[PDB]
């Protein structure tokens, strides 16, 4: 695993238990300790209902943080199945929680800007807004209150005067509290991500159960010109060791090559001489070594299922 | 060769042939056509009317005449009127034909300027060194009791088709695929070309080959270990590269030609392994004795002799009796081929049809 | 991807619409010439 998908499932990680509750928590952890995972190996993981699983699955399809593959299998011995596969697009997931951190930072600081805006008017009869300026023009003929215009009753000023502070305190903490996620983002940034797709992660699959119905396997159809919407992405070394007769054996097949070789760009015999005259063509030494040795020996005595199979 | 020596563009060449006539939209380039493709005038296709009509308004600089030899035939040196061209050079290993037309080279094309000797390249190392070598093979007694009564027309396949030229050719075939030779065997006569590739179970190459099956046997007689000898004919008599080519057989010749002789030697000129220390090509011609073979066999090598090879008589070939089989060795068969050789010679009423 | 890039933050993301979709003569012989087309 490289660092990079450490870091992007850290990421994913912080955000889950940040944002959301415990059970989605569950189902992606366990979609992102497994790979693509099926739904009834998802159910049987997490034990939870189908009605249950419903909402969590669907939240984070909607974020993005879960992406969905349906696809026909066909066991040996049962009717086929459409299996819906879960896993993460890493690229889509980032990109989705990069759009909802800044959307989150800008309506709060926008929320802090139009705080820092005069207040306005209420009319509590009607239950209406007025801006100041929209109320300016609709005071009495005395000079002395505003008076709204379907009731013609006193506005009351608007409330909001004293949160000032307060959406600023909350800015703060939530910098503070989201920090994380801006280096992880930094570090993404500065790193490339490749695309996932149902295949691809079917490459680092753990198998959930020993004997899941599911058949954790892409086969697409063969031209199939079909496209579906958001499912496309951008030697043996041998050693040789000799000896002393392997060497005298070795000098002896180079001469007998060479032998070869010179007889191979020889003349033929015909060509070699003259054949004017020949009819024509048409239809002991070991006693002595024992002694040595016995000798020498004495002298230092004295001195001391069967289918297609491709081999490789 | 003319891409890869020079630098070419591909898009300034064009191949004006049977199966392509398109031409290069540059304003320069060049156009590699035949002596068919230029000299005929009365039919020519729609897309090659359109050829020679540009070929006519446009007024060439330079025209190249590869084996200019045949220039001087009866129509053939009337491209050299019509066609349009500043500079006129001719490239051809042989200057010399049959007919006394050669000299009408002087007022064609112009006086020769360059010539090269053989044996002077043969001993610097450009060119190969060849044992020349002309087989006498007797003929037996049945064919030429009937070689004396048949008419001239009949005693050319009857001197051709003798059982002792096959027994040869198959001890040599043997012997020298044993040594490890590329062996090509030249006939020029399609009937015998035919009956000897049966004979031999190799493949045979003429006039009715196409171009595919053609490459195929030179791509396998090539890269294939398992073939070694081939059978051509009078197509691949000259203006083919074969370096792989080392050994020569001549089987049958096509009669007292000159040119052809050496445009045939030529093949085996360009050997891969003809730089090797103590390598000598192989080039034979069986010839039947006591026959008008050896006038036009001694007729058709002037010109070797003259440049300086000399071809070597080989009476007998040794070893041959110990071959395990060999054709047409039995008496029997003997008579049976010679039987056969001597025998050689309305809409509605469509419906009713 | 558009929206993030038009607010300077790098989108790491494409639009999928931008992803692009990519008589022989002689016959004894048969069965024995292998197609030593290239070399
Ligand atoms: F003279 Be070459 F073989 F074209
Ligand atoms: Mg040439
Ligand atoms: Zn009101």
């Amino acid at each position: 695993d490289r660092p990079i998908d450490d870091i992007v499932k850290n990421l994913l990680k912080f955000v889950v238990r940040g944002f959301y509750g415990g059970s989605f928590v569950l189902v992606l952890d366990a979609i992102l300790f497994h790979s693509v995972l099926a739904e009834d190996d998802l159910k049987q993981l997490l034990s939870i209902n189908k009605t249950e699983l419903g909402p969590l699955i669907a939240r984070l399809r909607s974020d993005r943080l879960i992406s969905i593959h349906k696809q026909r299998e066909y066991p040996p011995n049962s009717k086929s199945v459409e299996r819906v596969y879960y896993y993460v697009k890493y690229p889509h997931a980032i990109d989705a929680i990069k759009w909802k951190v800044h959307q989150v930072v800008q309506r709060l600081k926008d929320d802090l800007d139009k705080n820092s805006e005069p207040n306005g008017y209420m009319c509590p009869i009607c239950l209406t807004k007025y801006t100041q300026l929209e109320a300016v023009q609709l005071l009495n003929f005395d000079r002395t209150e505003f008076l709204c215009s379907l009731c013609d009753e006193p506005l009351v000023e608007d409330d909001s005067g004293k949160k000032n502070k307060e959406k600023q305190d909350k800015l703060n903490r939530l910098m503070d509290q989201i920090q994380p996620i801006i280096d992880s983002l930094k570090k993404i940034d500065d790193s490339r991500i490749e695309e996932n797709t149902f295949e691809i992660a079917l490459a680092r699959l753990i198998p959930p159960q020993n004997q899941s119905h599911a058949a954790y396997t892409y086969n697409p159809k063969k031209g199939s010109t079909m496209f579906r919407p958001g499912d496309s992405a951008p030697a043996t070394l041998h050693i040789n060791i000799t000896t002393a007769s392997d060497e005298v054996a070795q000098r002896e097949l180079q001469e007998r090559q060479a032998e070869e070789k010179r007889k191979q760009n020889a003349v033929p015999e015909w060509h070699k001489q003259s054949t004017i005259g020949k009819t024509a063509l048409g239809r002991e030494e070991r006693e002595n070594e024992k002694t040595l040795n016995d000798y020498y020996a004495a002298l230092a005595k004295k001195q001391a299922l069967e289918d297609e199979f491709e081999d490789v | 060769q003319f891409l890869q020596w020079c630098t070419l563009q591909p898009e300034n060449c064009a191949v004006f042939t049977s199966d392509n006539k398109e031409m290069f939209q540059t304003e320069s380039g060049l156009v590699v056509s035949t002596y068919s493709m230029v000299a005929n005038t009365r039919n020519r296709s729609h897309d090659s009317q359109k050829v020679m009509d540009f070929l006519t308004g446009r007024e060439w600089g330079f025209i190249i005449l590869d084996e200019v030899h045949v220039v001087p035939a009866a129509m053939f040196r009337r491209v050299v009127s019509t066609i349009a061209a500043h500079a006129k050079l001719g490239l051809t290993a042989t200057l010399v034909r049959e007919d006394d037309k050669i000299g009408d080279l002087n007022f064609l094309i112009g006086p020769k300027l360059y010539e090269a000797n053989w044996m002077e390249l043969s001993q610097k190392g450009h060119i190969a060194n060849v044992q020349c070598a002309e087989v006498w093979c007797p003929m037996t007694a049945e064919f030429y009791q009937e070689y004396l009564r048949e008419t001239a027309r009949k005693r050319m396949l009857l001197y051709i088709m003798n059982p002792t030229k096959f027994q040869a050719c198959q001890f040599l075939i043997q012997y020298h695929e044993r040594r490890g030779d590329k062996i090509i065997v030249f006939s020029d006569n399609v009937y015998a070309l035919q009956e000897y590739a049966l004979k031999m179970g190799k493949p045979f190459i003429y006039g009715s080959t196409p171009q595919q099956e053609r490459m195929n046997i030179l791509q396998n007689f090539q890269y294939n270990d398992q073939i070694n000898t081939i059978f051509l004919s009078k197509v691949g008599d000259t203006s083919i590269d074969l370096p792989e080519a080392t050994c020569l057989i001549q089987i049958s010749s096509h009669y007292g030609s000159r040119r052809q002789e050496a445009q045939r030697l030529g093949r085996i000129l360009r050997a891969k392994r003809r730089n090797d220390e103590g390598f000598n090509a192989f080039f034979y011609s069986l010839v039947s004795k006591d026959t008008q073979e050896m006038y036009y066999s001694t007729k058709r090598q002037a010109f070797l002799v003259d440049q300086g090879y000399a071809f070597k008589v080989i009476t007998h070939l040794h070893g041959m009796e110990n071959i395990p089989n060999l054709a047409y060795a039995s008496p029997r068969e003997r008579r049976e081929l010679l039987q056969e050789v001597l025998l050689k010679n309305h809409p509605l009423i469509r419906k009713m049809y | 991807p558009r929206k993030l890039q038009d607010l300077g933050l790098k989108p790491a993301s494409v639009d999928p619409a931008t992803i692009k979709r990519q008589k022989i003569t002689n016959t004894h012989m048969t069965g024995i010439l292998k197609d030593y087309s290239h070399r």
